[PDB]
């Protein structure tokens, strides 16, 4: 394991500034808005749910839809489309067995066909000339478990939990990097949890201090206290789940010492 | 794909048939990969996702160079450097001679630098075997076929039933292991090594029961001693035939008292404890690597 932590943190870095989707982005597309695209990744952890899929997969599939709404005009009335091969390819890449494209054409309910979804997965990976080997808030967030003493679980889920949470809303989180997300998702579950803070460790690591992660911190931490209320509810019903403590069960905290 | 002379077939590894072909108009030889798209049954299948992703990643001296994809509706085309042949070939004709050691350091060298450059970059190739070890005229050795390729920003789970090959999968993934790590890269590597100093398979099994009894007969059976946790694995039985170590002098005979330390350092059988890529290329043993080139 650790010849190559280091390395790997270091590379991680690099890509993900690489891998990084045009932040106004969403003001240039005529006819789409942050809110359809809140309800195609809301859908999106769904379908993900439903065929078993790894959270890895769904990381994966965002950063292709937002590089490809980057450079590509789309019709509300292809954005699903767009996600629907998102996914399968997010599949291809990381799962062991990908759900086949029936049943990727069969979950959007035949609202387009076998050969619209394989026309469409060819286009995406045109685009993205084939760049699929994205960093996510997920890869950060496993890096950084490994510098948690002890290892508590219910930090683990709250934190997977507020990074997904930051998926659905292009809204504030384009801004951040993948592993500034994954460093306010950390503290935040931390904290929240026990009251301890992003970790020295992890300062000496990633080279930001708590001070660094402060704006991000306090969107995430107003996404966090309004969750209950925001009009997509799909990660937090599915972190419900005794697989995941019930973490989105717990209370925010209301303020932060920040 | 106007450009490129299909000169000879050299056939395939995983999915897609392989060609020798000249660029007309450079005239550099290179090997397409040519791929059938089932435009209406499953895409672009997730060997070619990976291999591309992947690969296009990876520059070094030693892993195979992916020059140009070529990316029409009907048809995907990967357009490789060329290499002349791979490593299994090579010790089916070097055979009865042996491939000369000095050739074998040169080789596992510069298959340690490949592995210690994929696995710095957060991938896994999973299916090292010769076959997939390609040589060229000038002494070169290089990894290649990505198709099973995995990136490891996250843990990769293994597959409940390997389509992954045999006579070189690691122990651990036989007891049933549920992750993969850069481990089973180091553990097929020095069973590649072993075969091509002794000059067949050092495990060649035919079945995972059978895998993991050429190998404990050989390496000894386990215990929580050597290898903290085995008892306690999917796939473990406190009815396995209790085997001894066997003196490496005895498995790999050719070989010195620095070449046996490193092999056996590849071969912990403790994921945790077995030697990385970046460790080997430190080892004494490499103290007088040349660079020969092969009678090919
Ligand atoms: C039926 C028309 C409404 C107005 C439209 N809804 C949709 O496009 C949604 C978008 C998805 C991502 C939720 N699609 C669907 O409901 C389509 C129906 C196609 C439209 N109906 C016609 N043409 N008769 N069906 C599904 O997505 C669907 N079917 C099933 C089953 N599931 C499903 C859901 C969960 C699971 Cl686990 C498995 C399957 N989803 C919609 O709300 N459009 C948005 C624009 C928009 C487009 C895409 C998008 F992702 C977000 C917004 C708008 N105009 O405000």
């Amino acid at each position: 394991v650790p010849d190559y932590h280091e390395d790997i943190h270091t590379y991680l870095r690099e890509m993900e500034v690489k891998c990084k989707p045009k932040v106004g982005y969403m003001k240039k597309q005529p006819d789409i808005t942050n809110s359809m695209r809140a309800i195609l990744v809301d859908w999106l952890v769904e379908v993900g749910e439903e065929y078993k899929l790894q959270n890895e997969t769904l990381h994966l599939a965002v950063n292709y839809i937002d590089r490809f709404l980057s450079s590509m005009s789309v019709l509300r009335g292809k954005l699903q489309l767009v996600g629907t091969a998102a996914m399968l390819l997010a599949s291809k890449f990381e799962e062991i067995y990908p759900p086949e494209v029936a049943e990727f054409v069969y979950i959007t309910d035949d609202t387009y066909t076998k050969k619209q979804v394989l026309r469409m997965e060819h286009l995406v990976l045109k685009v993205l000339t084939f760049d699929l080997a994205a960093p996510t808030v997920n890869q950060f967030l496993t890096q950084y478990f490994l510098h948690q003493q002890p290892a508590n679980c219910k930090v683990e889920s709250l934190a997977m939990f507020l990074g997904e949470l930051s998926l659905i809303d292009a809204d504030p989180y384009l801004k951040y990097l993948p592993s500034v997300i994954a460093g306010a998702a950390f503290h935040l579950a931390l904290y929240t949890v026990t009251g301890q803070s992003w970790p020295e460790s992890l300062i000496r690591k990633t080279g930001y201090t708590l001070e660094s992660l402060k704006p991000c911190l306090m969107d995430l931490h107003q996404t966090y206290l309004k969750a209950p209320q925001h009009a997509q509810q799909s990660i937090r019903e599915k972190y419900k789940n005794s697989k995941y403590h019930g973490v989105s069960l717990l209370n925010p905290p209301e303020t932060l010492n920040l | 794909m106007e450009n490129f002379q299909k000169v000879e077939k050299i056939g395939e590894g995983t999915y897609g048939v392989v060609y020798k072909a000249r660029n007309k108009l450079t005239g550099e030889v290179v090997a397409l990969k040519k791929i059938r798209l089932d435009t209406e049954t499953e895409g672009v299948p997730s060997t070619a996702i990976r291999e591309i992703s992947l690969l296009k990643e990876l520059n070094h001296p030693n892993i195979v160079k992916l020059l140009d994809v070529i990316h029409t509706e009907n048809k995907l085309y990967l357009v490789f450097e060329f290499l002349h042949q791979d490593l299994k070939k090579f010790m089916d004709a070097s055979a009865l001679t042996g491939i000369p050691l000095p050739l074998i350091k040169s080789y596992l060298f510069q298959l340690l630098q490949g592995l210690a450059f994929c696995h710095s970059h957060r991938v896994l190739h999973r299916d090292l075997k010769p076959q997939n070890l390609l040589i060229n005229t000038e002494g070169a050795i290089k990894l290649a076929d990505f198709g099973l390729a995995r990136a490891f920003g996250v843990p990769v789970r293994t597959y409940t039933h390997e389509v992954v090959t045999l006579w070189y999968r690691a122990p651990e993934i036989l007891l049933g292991c549920k992750y993969y790590s850069t481990a089973v890269d180091i553990w097929s590597l020095g069973c590649i090594f072993a075969e091509m100093v002794t000059r067949r398979a050092l495990f060649p099994g035919d079945s995972e029961i059978d895998q993991l009894f050429r190998i404990f007969r050989t390496l000894g059976t386990p215990d929580e001693v050597v290898w903290p946790g085995v008892t306690s694995m999917p796939d473990y039985k406190p009815s396995f035939p209790k085997w001894a170590r066997q003196d490496f002098s005895k498995v790999v005979p050719p070989l010195d008292e620095d070449g046996r330390s490193l092999l056996s350092q590849m071969l912990h059988y403790d994921p945790n404890k077995r030697i990385s890529a970046k460790a080997a290329l430190a080892h004494p043993f490499f103290q007088d690597v040349t660079k020969p080139v092969p009678h090919l």
